[PDB]
């Protein structure tokens, strides 16, 4: 028996992030969802832009290792460093979980952006097992659940007959 | 029935990142963010690169021997040493580290004579501390004794312009002989005053004479003091002993990088952001390498590791 | 022929964020919904409200341009200066980017919440045809139409006819 | 049958903006965050402003020639030029912009008389660089010379008792002639002491005579020392030549900002935040204008332009 | 009668965040639900261990209330110290502004994710009312709200007889 | 018809927070994120307390009278106060500031003997400004007289190396005599130097005599001056009057933390961010308090409070 990904994810889904497991007639299979996967990718790929920039600004030494400086000015050096290094470890600390947490969101947007588009192009001819799948409730060949992942499965067409099945 | 699920890839081992609300949450994939990484080499590739080595920084100005090639070095990255010094004869610069800051992104010093020319004095000063072939002195430099032992100093102003279009480097020094009975027979008897007028710039000097500790055989010290003359500008020294006098003005070339170091050059790798544990190439925004690193940088943070996720939740 | 907000936007909405696109037998309309409009114009001003702030903080000169400072300090100076500058440009940047993935989501939120409220007031009378619209399975007019868009759409007057022709 | 339809506005010319996960994608709308819109004038509405022109601001205490209308000037907003100077007679502030950062926030000054009086020595020296109505001085200073050439110069103690309730700043002089033919001319032979103590304050002055560059027809020098007198303290100035002293001390008004300029003064405009190229009025968070800025500001950042999108995503 | 989260909150819903509010033969009665609440609690405090950290850097005077320091050196630790007091203000501003909104947000998307759940679960047996309710079209004594709440619910056992009661 | 509703909690009298979208919207509970809350004593639970009160801190070093109980004081927290003052003899330090920052974190100090013996002048200088059973001086220090009144003072050198593994605090001074009178009367006639060098350093001193305002009595000076010696490097002291000697070397015992205060301690509570108002106990990120606060501290923010919201939406 088969499952969706509101239980689990698929350890077997390898050549995509996003897809279809179908259950019929002629079998079971997996199928990865091209621009789902894509469209996540590219978003991961452009936070990846943004944070691996070097940066353009460029800085002297003001300190000396060999020969230590004046007290004073060294505790004020040593001073206006440190609280420095506090702001970016803050940044970068706060930077990273936000981010983090909104990679996440994004990718759960994105598998949530493919379902309940399934659901609208098989229309009344199907209803939601709460697993993340459908129950189909008419008989679709290997053909059928090839025109459901690319877009091109017509509803009217299966109407009749999966309707009369749900009563 | 003939259902189709809609599904999500995962793995066995998760990479675990943080979030705003969660610590430790599995994520199929995640990239380091805080760069540990380092080279133990100065990559110099594309970069003229002068390793001072011996050759103290501000000795390239005054030439003590260490520093001899040096004396109009030209670089645009520069390596200072721990065993590096400024002097050969016991002393130092006032202002040393400013005047470094300086030379350090100088591009390298181009010399030229300031034309100094002297009557009724000595001008051959020398000293077993600074020694090429036996006792000698800073190459730039002219150690003004009085004419023979115990004798009179005669009163003199010396002057030069800065006829270039950039301002040049003025560098002179006080001897503070190591008892009063030293600083007579090299200069006389007599108060010994220097004093030195740009027209920006006013200051004086008095060598205090008198025991010290004993550096390098020598009880004495030179104190060395500088300033930058302005385009057009002149300077002028009046002084009666205790004068080491310039012989050159020194002038910047250009732009430079300079570092402190503990390590090979290697001019194979490529480099942009140093510290004197090596060179730091990374692409990634932060580092936690050194917070004193210096060039074109991650910035400094105090965390080992930051993680960001690079891809979905993992449930496996 | 007429689509919403699935495949694309309206450039014909001229008085509103969001809208409403009809066709019936009278014919062909569009009307701006106000409470959705206004929800989205009020979220986006609240940010500028809290980013057209002026800093009341005073700084005073530390540094002089006719005649330039010590060397020593004044280079310890343009290094702090520059650390915050560094830090700035970094927030700036950070700020802009978080706030505009944040304006876009939330209006794409605001879509979403008036779609989903209309699904519900319809109930049982109409199908998702998945550009966005509603094939409402019985006869509107543009009063009825009218009383959708102003919530007050009764679907059980309507309902014993529409559920018989989706069968 | 009958269908409705939900939808978005949307436009042909959508703006591009950036955001965490792409760059440059298209919204309805946009404003502009950093600014980059200056007015190229100093925009003093509702601030008495004092424009110093001529006149260097540390020049306002001891009162050269092109500083007498403001050796009591009273402002809020203090413009400072380029061409502003402190000096008539050679010489700078030790310390000077210490100085300066005081006074430009100081609401102006405030001048009291010291009461100081002088027996067996000359008062009225002067120089045709501080010229007036020919050879003068320093409006707030006396030259004290002895009392004929070559004569000997009395040693002096003198002495100010704060009495008010803010802080006296105290300014005074060493006077460093272009040569001994020359100070011994002024105040006669000997060595020369200068010694200033407050209780909170103490310090010395020799005055070191030379030939320096000729600087307006003079070649020698006065050095300006100062010190913030406390309430109910006294300083005391013990002396035997080369000593300019103050006739006047200082007393702060209130609150001012002083800024560094090249442009017009408008009374007409309102502003708040000053650079030397104008005034920058402004209501963004960000500016890209100059980074050292003065007064409430935006803050400075790198960027030309970062724009912050105010509407929906543009689908046309 | 009674209403759900679309309308309004509930001052009655003490030993919860989230819940159920049923009527029946029975009578009308309030349970609260623990996973979600849970959930939205856990959340919640993850984003307090995270900002109730104390600095681990240690910080020690550069300055002296009793006999200040040349001005020079001052006025540059004045200004430092106030550029950095500039950046914690806008940091602290920041986080909790961005922190609240995704407080927030956090909590809606669990109301919504415990609906969106029960709705799978009562399948074709019930509609939405649009108050945040559904209207269960058969007969649900308090065994079988009990059996919604802790979800048990077996949809097929009560299809027949709903699906009927919808028609 | 049977009816399931979906809800979430409410009540009335939500605290109201700000988000990026709205200002003051609320919310069902939130707590403070900016601490204002304040303990108005130190908490010194957990360390070794050192209350300087009347000792100023440079001051233990020196040794006047206020300051006997911590010539050799031993500390992991250090508080200075108000009253506290580091002389007897009126008088400053030089550089004060960095020798205060340094002796704050040092653990406190351990006083070692630097041997210095005399031949041909009194040892037993002493003033009834620093008064024990009358007249008397500074603890560490030696006033060195001449042998009688007007008597010459015998040029002397002494030195001292520093055996130990960590640097040695040297600390000296020069005597600021209220007239020629006086300087002669103690340590005779002719003009008078005081020349002090390790390797690492060189400086020199000559006393300025004269009137200043009279301070406790007292119409002179001491200036103190100090320097680090380095391990095994000898500082040599060579002078001819006006020089106030060490005793006693002091060497930096461990690590500690200094405050400046006007509360109370206490032993009882614990605590780790201190200010001059006490102490702040708290996990809050932020702090209202005080900006010059110390220790491990919340970032000080400008603002009162930060309301960070613990619930959802109230919608009553
Ligand atoms: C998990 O994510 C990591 C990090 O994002 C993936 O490795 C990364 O893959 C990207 C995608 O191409 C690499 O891009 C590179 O760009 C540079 C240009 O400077 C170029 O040198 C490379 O040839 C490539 O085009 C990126 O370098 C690489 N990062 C690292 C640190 O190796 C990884 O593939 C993902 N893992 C899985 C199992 O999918
Ligand atoms: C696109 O967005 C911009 C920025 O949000 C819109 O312009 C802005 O419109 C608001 C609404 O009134 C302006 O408030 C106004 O402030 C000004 C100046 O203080 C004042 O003259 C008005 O009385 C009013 O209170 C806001 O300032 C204004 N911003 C700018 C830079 O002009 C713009 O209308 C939007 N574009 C479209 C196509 O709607
Ligand atoms: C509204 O929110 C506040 C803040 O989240 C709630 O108070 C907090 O409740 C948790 C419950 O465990 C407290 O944890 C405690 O930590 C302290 C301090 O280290 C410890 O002594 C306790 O035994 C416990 O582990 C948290 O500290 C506490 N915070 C405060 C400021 O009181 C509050 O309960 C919520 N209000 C309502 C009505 O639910
Ligand atoms: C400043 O920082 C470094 C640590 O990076 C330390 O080794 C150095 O001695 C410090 N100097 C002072 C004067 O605190
Ligand atoms: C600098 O140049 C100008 C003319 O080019 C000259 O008149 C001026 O006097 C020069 N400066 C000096 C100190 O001679
Ligand atoms: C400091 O920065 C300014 C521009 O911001 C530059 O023109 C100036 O000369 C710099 N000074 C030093 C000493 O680097
Ligand atoms: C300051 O003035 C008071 C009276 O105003 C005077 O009695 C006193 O001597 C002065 N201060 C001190 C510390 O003596
Ligand atoms: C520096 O800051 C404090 C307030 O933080 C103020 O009392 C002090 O006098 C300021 N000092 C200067 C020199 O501006
Ligand atoms: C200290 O160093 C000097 C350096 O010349 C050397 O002569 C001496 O042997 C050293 N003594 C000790 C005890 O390390």
């Amino acid at each position: 028996a088969i499952a969706g990904f509101i239980e689990n994810g698929w350890e077997g889904l390898i050549d995509g992030w996003y897809g279809f497991r179908h259950q019929n007639a002629q079998g079971e299979g997996t199928a990865a969802d091209y621009k789902s996967t894509q469209s996540a990718i590219d978003q991961i790929t452009g936070k990846l832009n943004r944070l691996i920039e070097k940066t353009n600004q460029q800085f002297e030494l003001i300190d000396n290792e060999f020969t230590e400086v004046e007290k004073q000015i060294g505790n004020v050096i040593n001073w206006t460093r440190d609280s420095i290094t506090e702001v970016w470890s803050y940044n970068a600390e706060l930077l990273v979980a936000m981010e983090n947490q909104h990679t996440i969101d994004l990718a759960d947007s994105e598998m949530d952006k493919l379902y309940e588009r399934v659901k609208r192009q098989l229309r009344e001819n199907a209803e939601e097992d709460g697993t993340g799948c459908f129950e189909i409730f008419h008989k679709c060949d290997d053909d059928c659940m090839a025109s459901i992942r690319n877009n091109t499965y017509d509803h009217s067409k299966y109407r009749e007959e999966a309707m009369q099945n749900r009563i | 029935g003939d259902k189709i699920c809609l599904g999500h890839h995962a793995v066995s081992n998760g990479t675990k990142v943080n979030t705003l609300t969660e610590r430790g949450v599995e994520v199929v994939n995640a990239t380091e963010t805080v760069e540990r990484t380092n080279i133990p080499r100065i990559c110099s590739k594309g970069k003229r690169t002068v390793d001072l080595g011996q050759c103290g920084l501000l000795g390239t100005i005054t030439g003590p021997p260490q520093c001899d090639q040096f004396l109009e070095f030209s670089a645009d990255l520069i390596i200072e040493r721990r065993e590096g010094s400024d002097v050969c004869y016991p002393g130092k610069f006032v202002n040393e580290e400013a005047l470094r800051q300086i030379l350090r992104e100088s591009g390298g010093i181009d010399k030229e004579a300031m034309g100094f020319t002297y009557s009724g004095i000595r001008t051959n000063g020398a000293t077993s501390s600074c020694r090429r072939s036996g006792s000698s002195f800073y190459a730039e430099m002219k150690w003004l004794l009085s004419n023979t032992d115990n004798a009179a100093f005669p009163q003199m102003t010396k002057s030069y312009k800065n006829t270039r279009k950039n301002p040049a480097l003025i560098v002179w020094g006080i001897h503070h002989s190591g008892s009063t009975a030293e600083q007579t027979k090299l200069y006389g008897s007599g108060n010994k005053l220097v004093t030195v007028g740009s027209s920006n710039y006013q200051q004086s000097f008095v060598p205090s004479p008198g025991a010290r500790t004993q550096v390098n055989g020598q009880s004495g010290r030179i104190d060395f003091h500088w300033l930058m003359l302005n385009p057009n500008d002149t300077v002028t020294f009046s002084f009666n002993g205790a004068f080491i006098a310039p012989d050159r003005a020194s002038f910047l070339r250009g732009k430079s990088m300079g570092i402190q170091s503990g390590v090979q050059v290697d001019a194979d790798c490529e480099g942009d952001c140093y510290y004197s544990g090596g060179t730091i190439i990374s692409n990634l925004p932060f580092q936690n390498i050194d917070s004193r690193a210096v060039g074109k940088c991650p910035r400094y943070v105090k965390q080992r590791s930051l993680l960001l996720a690079t891809g979905m939740k993992n449930v496996p």
